[PDB]
């Protein structure tokens, strides 16, 4: 039950705006002195320890999304959401890489107004046009 | 906390047994399981959450 | 592989949205998946897996092998081998593009009869007491773009490019 002490402080963090000392913390949070409350810290991202003494503070978006894309490239799908916690505000960053169709974005088929971004693995009448009916014969003439 | 004692107590518990102690909607009581529990679906105990310091949680919990 | 790999990039440019062309460049990533490899790969589910596949297949764009892997736990498996089959996809294109130029390169209707009629008709139609085309049973009136598809057929221009670099 080691996974709620975590969020607690850090939400505590967020509540006092400033870096909490682990001492601080461990008599706030009134725990045992132990490496494991600073070693979750060192394990979580959202919190940041600072080599100084003890200290506690909490925690180029198209570049990261690309970054990301290109680390990706064995994983053929993300989360709209972790990408946006990784990158603050880069849900409009994954947008204009959609618009660009690079990293391309696809709207949401569940509410219109949100977004998904995606990782790039890097009209009808133009489409029947580019397909229209679809043999092996024409092939081989074709060929 | 109360309900973190049980866990250790209990491999295994139900929204309705939380809501029998914690007298509150199963709801709420679903929301905040997700972080520290995981639900189970397949099994005997199938529908019940399970676990993955506890002293250090309900101070933190008190701090909160 | 890579001229064949921008083939299918242009072809998913031009056929379907960017979701397909993601799906079709995950499975360029990875040699082989069987019939659960992209659902473990991708975010979307197998029921909606199962609607881009039938769209796949309703054309000639990849290749499916039917395999079970024999060995006797349980029920064995089913394993589907997805292999791109590069010949059906260029006739394919060849034939769309090629069905696309010919239906660039290729008028009377009645309001209250819905007819139509043609050129033929119009000498036909034709009366001398007043000046008109005029319908058949209901004597009704009568009544009733290549430079755009030209443009357009310069999009289709640099696939047919890419196609020829693509044989030689």
């Amino acid at each position: 039950h080691d996974s709620s002490k975590l969020l607690w402080a850090t939400e505590y963090i967020q509540k006092k705006g400033k870096p909490v000392l682990v001492n601080e913390l461990l008599d706030y949070l009134s725990m045992k002195k132990d490496d494991k409350v600073i070693e979750l810290l060192k394990k979580l991202d959202r919190i940041e320890f600072d080599p100084k003494k003890g200290t506690f503070k909490y925690l180029h978006s198209p570049s990261e999304l690309l970054k990301l894309l290109r680390s990706q490239v064995t994983f053929k799908g993300i989360s709209c959401k972790d990408l946006k916690d990784g990158w603050p505000q880069c849900d409009e960053t994954i947008n204009q890489l959609e618009e660009d169709s690079k990293i391309l974005v696809l709207r949401t088929k569940k509410d219109k107004t949100p977004r998904y971004v995606w990782y790039n693995s890097g009209d009808e009448e133009f489409v029947k046009m580019w397909e229209n009916v679809q043999a092996e014969l024409p092939r081989k003439l074709q060929d | 906390d109360y309900l973190f004692k049980l866990f250790d107590e209990y491999d295994y518990w139900s929204l309705k047994g939380l809501k029998e102690r914690t007298r509150q909607p199963e709801a709420h009581l679903k929301e905040c399981l997700d972080k520290v529990a995981t639900l189970v679906k397949k099994g005997p105990y199938a529908f019940k959450y399970t676990l993955r310091k506890e002293e250090e949680r309900k101070a933190t919990l008190g701090e909160l | 592989d890579d001229i064949v790999k921008n083939l299918l990039k242009f072809v998913v440019r031009g056929f379907y949205g960017g979701s397909f062309v993601l799906v079709l460049d995950a499975i360029l990533f990875h040699s082989v998946l069987a019939e659960d490899d992209l659902k473990q790969l991708l975010s979307i589910n197998k029921t909606e897996l199962g609607p881009l596949i039938a769209r796949l297949r309703s054309d000639r764009l990849i290749s499916i092998h039917k395999q079970r892997e024999y060995p006797p736990n349980s029920k064995s498996v089913e394993r589907v081998y997805y292999y791109v089959k590069y010949p059906h996809a260029i006739d394919a294109i060849k034939w769309k593009v090629h069905q696309v130029v010919q239906r660039l390169k290729d008028g009377y209707m009645c309001p209250i009869c819905l007819t139509k009629y043609t050129q033929l008709e119009a000498v036909q139609l034709l009366n001398f007491d007043r000046t008109e085309f005029l319908c058949s049973l209901c004597d009704e009136p009568l009544v009733e773009k290549q430079d755009k598809l030209n443009r357009l057929m310069d999009q289709i221009q640099p696939i047919i490019d890419s196609l020829k670099k693509i044989d030689d």
